[PDB]
RNA sequence: UCUUACUAUAGUCAGGACUAUAAAGGUCCGAACGGGUUAUCGUUGCAAAGAUAUCCGAAGAACUAUGGUAAGCGAGUGAA
RNA sequence: GACAUGAGUAACAAAAAAGAGUUUAAGGUACCUAAAAGGUAUCUUAGAGUCUCGCCUAAAGCUUAUGGCUACGUCAAGUAACGGCCUCUAAGUUUAUAAUCUGAAGAUUAUGACGAUGAGAAAACUUUGGUACCAACAUUUAAAAGUGAAAAUUGUGCAGGAAGGAUAAACCGUACCUAGAAUCUGAAACAAGUAAGCUAGUAGAGAAUACGAAGGCGUGAAUGAGAUAACAAUCAUAAAGGAACUCGGCAAACUAACUACCGUAACUUAGGGAUAAGGAGAGCUCAUUAGUCUCGAACGAGUAAAAAGGAAGAAGCAUGGAAUAUUGUUGUACGACUGUUUAAUUAA
RNA sequence: CUUGGCCGUUAAAUGCGGUCUUGCAUGAAUGAUGUAACGAUACAACAGCUGUCUCUAUGAUUGACUCAGUGAAAUUGGAA
RNA sequence: UAACAGUUUUAUUAACCUCUGGUUUACCUGUUGUUUAUGUGCCUU
């Protein structure tokens, strides 16, 4: 449950390390595995993006438990996202992490293939 | 209060439903033959036999 | 808006409350019977039967179960794991009795009731039951089906049972406690 | 399930009021009930209020049913239901559907 | 608004302000004296 | 923690029956002490004097007793022999036109101050005793449960009989391992001779029965010099 | 005592008094000399 | 006999710490004590100035007690 | 002035708390009994007490003041274990005297008198000016040790710390209450306020914090018994997020105390800043012991001795274990600073 | 006039800080100006922290409600 | 034919606790300080 001012662990090669989540997009209810946010970039890694910069995200993990239809519940130690454009493709080319499973039924199969490992 | 009550209406307040409602639920004690409460315990008996349970036992 | 009660707070704090069960408990095992309120006389009831389960237990975490709910264990536990133990070694629960009774203290006017150890020394409705068999023998009157129900009651599962019950309506009849009855064959025409 | 007498935040949903910025005894109170003289100088009929709440009769359309067992005598259908454990229920083809076959009917009656 | 004035009073200070001999002995005292006995008063000091 | 007795008869170690529950009399519940198989018994190490002379004051409105060594009291015995009975029933200091000297016990030997400390040990310890452990007059006597927790803890004060009492006992031989008593050991035992000096005849009379080793006397040294007469029965 | 300097073990209970009241007739803290003998009884006044 | 100032006679300030001192400081942390910062409650109140928490000073220009002096044409007292 | 309405409504909620037996007196009912009486049971009014539980506790306890519309059998030559009266004086007062000043009233100076919150021989028997002084602070001292007073000794700092007199038992006070349970002030039976001493023990540096032995209390029906809706007050916990709340982080939470521990910046009036910041340690068991202490007989043993002690060990999710001490940092304005103020809306 | 211009701080600055000034209407013991130290003064920012909020929920006590006992008040031209 | 595999989102109203969480003041377990009761309890001849 992603919500405004909330801190985002971001784990892509995009040049941003922490990003604050400033609106959730295409709902009010707060943001889970699979909703795109717009995000402030507050720190950085050492075209990537700056300190300061405003980009659209994917919310990867959660750190609320989400349930699943096998009755299936995944919980992660973080919350992380991957930035994207308005366009909906990522900004990146690597994802270094483990991401949510629920990316599949939300049509993010380019974040999907560059991700490592599924959970 | 705006304005005094009136007598009609301060009565009306007072006895419409709010009369005391008679106890009907009345039974005869089985060893003495008092009047009692139903499901309840003669008191003459009661303390009667309360304290001929304390002198002989 | 949240949960029904799970039982009677009694207007009470927690450590009150508990301290209020564990005392009406041990006055009833210390004399067999309290007159006290009827909710009170309720809430007692289903602790001090389950320390009486822990009377026939075998186990050490029972005794040490009923040594934390009495207030005076050295003085009671011998009397609950010895008498108290043998009297409903037979009993299948139910040990207590509530009885409503008149207002304890006619000030308040608050429904009061008799919580009784059943087969006890003390027990009122086996009184009672011996005080209407006494009154039938010396009036000549045939038992209800009423008071033949309440006589095998009380002595189902007492120590002696039908002789301690004879001897109690021997007892009254030549005190003359039945002096004084009103016959029921003359209660339909009393007005009073 | 009965509520009893509910406040207007459980009843209707009503937000409430500040919790520590001065607010002065109204959490949980339902605030304004009305217009001034311009309005009526009167509370409007259906205004929401606290009051009872529950213990109605509720509907639940267009649930499946998963399984059919006579020996238990049950019917195990989709989704919640209006009531507590133990309550009696009324059991009916959806009204919002079509009704069921033809072949289906008659052999019930069969 | 009126306040407890009177807390911690003593009857020494009452004698020695409001006693008989603070008032026979002065010359605005004499004056109190016979205003109160010309009004019949039996309390005329303390 | 504490343990109160109960008021059931038991034996005593004097040679009389101090009270109606004793069972028997002289019964020797332990073998003889240091100082009992001692013909002469003294002072080892206590001052010169110390212990031929036991002095009793009693409060003459309220019967409260002290007992001290010397012919004086001070503000240290009122502290440490004097429980707390009630609120306005302790005093908080001792008044010189309340309290009287009761009695002085004065031993024959005039040397053997040990035998004293002894019988003012016995004293002491019994009145202890009275003020608490009180269970024979708790339903008897005075019937101090009968009473009122005001009217009782007057009656607590009230330790003047009792300790004449006392004074026959512990004289007659009363407690474990008392130094009144004189075991030769060739074995034969005897009580020491004591001389009681009294205000008032009338008080000795508190106790039911005296020993035959106590001589009784009127007067107490230095009363006479303060003007105080002392109390005659005969006239 | 074995051991006599101040900051030496305390093993005595310095309450001397506890648990000890005439009006409630309590009993001795600790077992006497004259604690096993019947208390003597006066002639009242 | 409230209160402001002054005056006389007295009393009180757990414990710890730093500082040049054993004791020299309108020093430090913090009870008693003395204040009354903030918030809530209370507002026909328990109270015509209270309750709870929080906060400030606490060897000093400190606090406190019993007495005394100064007030009503001109103004007594006033770290105002 | 009487009597209505609101209304038989609010209120009888200091976050201590009650439960079950027993008993005395007087009186009211029912039955036994009709020779009254007495007995049994119950109720009303006014009390008492037992067992259990809880609350207060450097108090809501004990002993005493100021005071008192509570009540009058409260008893003293003096010290131990006592004040007043009486002697002496301070601040001051003075319808005393003298002198002086003054529209009268009066005022002033001196003397006298009066005036405690101070000073007053002896007793467990008794009747000059540092050769100093008895303000503060510190130190030392009744010899087994420790602790708290009294008095004295010595010293320190500047703010430089009274006066006077001497040195055979009268009269007055003495009861009760001390503010959480019937008494003082607050219009009162008010959750406020008021002086002194004592005020168990464990544990600590401590009068902090927690428990609480004794004692008292858990109010004069000025209440009691139920039920546990909304809502209010006072609290407790909380998924994910973490100021998005709001005029404003108001309120709440985080933090916290301790160690003879490590370490600590800019700047600075060189004193500070600073307990900066930021880290480490802690309870239980145990190896080990230079001296002290104990036991046995230099030596041996011992923590049923105080302490020391280690990179030792055990168990648990967790050993600042419960309670007690409320964040850190940064940039400005104003005022140097500690202080003072509109008693009771403004504390700056 | 005015949210003066510029810079920093904010995703967004009528705020805060720095800086330039033609300052309606700054100014030198009605003192001018800059630091250390101090502040329950006022303003702004960061970290942490949290039911302040997203968005409330459950639980506890006391009241609220019912029975018994006692028994007010403001108010009231008269009222269907 | 079988088998296997795949077949919207947001918002809102209401009901409902199977699941995921929150709550738990008479449940179980562990643990600190202190008090009370009961039982027990040192060496040596
Ligand atoms: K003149
Ligand atoms: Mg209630
Ligand atoms: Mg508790
Ligand atoms: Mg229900
Ligand atoms: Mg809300
Ligand atoms: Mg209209
Ligand atoms: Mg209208
Ligand atoms: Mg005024
Ligand atoms: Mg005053
Ligand atoms: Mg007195
Ligand atoms: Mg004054
Ligand atoms: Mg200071
Ligand atoms: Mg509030
Ligand atoms: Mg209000
Ligand atoms: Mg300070
Ligand atoms: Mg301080
Ligand atoms: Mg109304
Ligand atoms: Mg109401
Ligand atoms: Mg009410
Ligand atoms: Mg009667
Ligand atoms: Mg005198
Ligand atoms: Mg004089
Ligand atoms: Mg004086
Ligand atoms: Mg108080
Ligand atoms: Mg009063
Ligand atoms: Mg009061
Ligand atoms: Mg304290
Ligand atoms: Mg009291
Ligand atoms: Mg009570
Ligand atoms: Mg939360
Ligand atoms: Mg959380
Ligand atoms: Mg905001
Ligand atoms: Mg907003
Ligand atoms: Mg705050
Ligand atoms: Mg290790
Ligand atoms: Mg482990
Ligand atoms: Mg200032
Ligand atoms: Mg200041
Ligand atoms: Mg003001
Ligand atoms: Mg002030
Ligand atoms: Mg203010
Ligand atoms: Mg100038
Ligand atoms: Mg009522
Ligand atoms: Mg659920
Ligand atoms: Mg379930
Ligand atoms: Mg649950
Ligand atoms: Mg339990
Ligand atoms: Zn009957």
């Amino acid at each position: 449950m992603i919500q405004l001012k909330t801190m985002l662990n971001c784990i892509d090669n995009s040049g941003a390390a922490l990003v604050e989540c400033a609106m959730v997009v295409g709902q009010k209810r707060h943001a889970s595995i699979g909703d795109r946010i717009v995000v402030v970039v507050q720190k950085q890694r050492g075209t990537k993006v700056k300190r300061g910069d405003i980009r659209h995200a994917v919310v990867v993990r959660t750190k609320q438990k989400v349930q699943r239809r096998d009755g299936s519940v995944v919980r992660f130690d973080d919350n992380a996202c991957v930035l994207i454009n308005k366009a909906g493709d990522p900004i990146g080319s690597r994802i270094n992490g483990v991401v949510g499973q629920e990316l599949r039924k939300k049509k993010w199969s380019k974040i999907l293939s560059m991700a490592p490992m599924q959970a | 209060p705006k304005k005094k009550t009136s007598h009609m209406k301060k009565r009306h307040r007072q006895m419409a439903g709010k009369a005391l409602k008679d106890v009907t639920h009345l039974n005869r004690c089985p060893a003495c033959g008092n009047l009692k409460r139903m499901h309840h315990l003669c008191s003459t008996c009661l303390g009667k036999l309360k304290g001929f349970m304390d002198r002989n036992g | 808006a949240g949960a029904h009660v799970k039982y009677r707070h009694l207007s009470r704090s927690s450590a009150h409350r508990q301290a209020l069960l564990r005392n009406l408990v041990t006055s009833l095992i210390k004399n067999e019977t309290i007159h006290t309120t009827y909710p009170k006389a309720k809430e007692a009831q289903r602790l001090a039967e389950k320390l009486i389960t822990l009377s026939k237990r075998d186990t050490e975490t029972a005794r040490r179960s009923a040594q934390g709910i009495l207030y005076t264990p050295d003085q009671l536990l011998p009397k609950l794991f010895g008498e108290i133990r043998e009297r409903y070694a037979n009993r299948p629960g139910g040990y207590t009795r509530v009885l409503r009774t008149e207002p304890k203290d006619q000030y308040s006017q608050a429904p009061s009731a008799i919580l009784e150890l059943v087969d006890g020394p003390k027990d009122m409705r086996f009184a009672m039951t011996a005080a209407t068999v006494a009154r039938d023998r010396e009036q000549k009157t045939e038992s209800t089906d009423l008071t033949k129900k309440n006589m095998d009651k009380v002595t189902r599962f007492r120590k002696d049972g039908m002789r301690a019950f004879e001897d109690m309506v021997a007892s009254l009849r030549d005190m003359k406690f039945t002096a004084g009855a009103i016959n029921p064959k003359e209660w339909k025409k009393l007005d009073r | 399930r009965g509520m009893g007498f509910a406040g207007g935040m459980k009843r209707h949903g009503f937000a409430g009021q500040e919790a520590s910025h001065g607010n002065s005894l109204n959490h949980r109170t339902i605030g304004s009930v009305g217009g001034s003289q311009g309005s009526g100088s009167r509370v409007l009929p259906g205004k929401k209020m606290p009051g009872r709440m529950g213990a109605q009769q509720h509907t639940v359309q267009n649930l499946p049913i998963l399984m059919v067992d006579n020996e238990l005598g049950i019917v195990v259908v989709k989704g919640a239901v209006a009531g507590h454990k133990g309550a009696v229920v009324k059991v009916q083809d959806a009204v919002k559907k079509a009704p069921p076959p033809e072949e289906f009917v008659e052999a019930t009656k069969q | 608004g009126p306040r407890p004035t009177m807390s911690g009073a003593t009857r020494l200070v009452q004698k020695r302000r409001h006693g008989f001999l603070s008032r026979v002995k002065t010359k605005n005292g004499q004056k109190t004296l016979k205003r109160r006995l010309a009004k019949g008063r039996l309390r005329l000091s303390a | 923690s504490t343990h109160p007795t109960t008021a059931i008869p038991k034996p005593t170690t004097a040679v009389l029956k101090t009270s109606p529950l004793a069972e028997e009399t002289a019964v020797e519940l332990k073998s003889p002490s240091r100082l009992q198989l001692k013909s002469e018994p003294g002072n080892k190490g206590n001052p010169k004097g110390h212990g031929d002379r036991i002095w009793a004051f009693h409060h003459i409105e309220q019967g409260q007793v002290i007992y001290s060594t010397k012919p004086v009291i001070s503000h240290q015995h009122l502290i440490r022999q004097q429980p707390f009975t009630g609120k306005n029933l302790v005093p908080r200091k001792i008044r010189k036109d309340y309290w009287r000297p009761l009695a002085m016990i004065e031993l024959a030997g005039k040397d053997q101050g040990a035998v004293g400390r002894s019988v003012y040990q016995k004293l002491r310890e019994f009145k202890k005793r009275h003020e608490l452990d009180w269970a024979n007059e708790a339903e008897e006597g005075r019937k101090l449960m009968h009473k009122s927790k005001r009217e009782r803890g007057q009656e607590l004060n009230d330790q003047k009989p009792n300790s004449v009492a006392d004074m026959a006992a512990v004289l007659a031989g009363a407690g474990k391992g008392n130094l009144m008593w004189q075991v030769s050991r060739l074995v034969k035992r005897q009580l020491r001779r004591a001389t009681v000096y009294w205000t008032n005849e009338q008080d000795k009379f508190h106790a039911r029965e005296w020993s035959d080793n106590v001589s009784h006397e009127v007067g107490i040294p230095g009363e006479a010099e303060k003007k105080r007469m002392p109390i005659r029965m005969s006239s | 005592k074995r051991h006599k300097y101040p900051t030496a073990r305390v093993t005595r209970d310095n309450s001397k008094q506890r648990g000890e009241s005439a009006l409630r007739k309590s009993g001795t803290r600790w077992k006497l000399s004259v604690s096993d003998e019947p208390l003597p009884e006066p002639v009242p006044r």
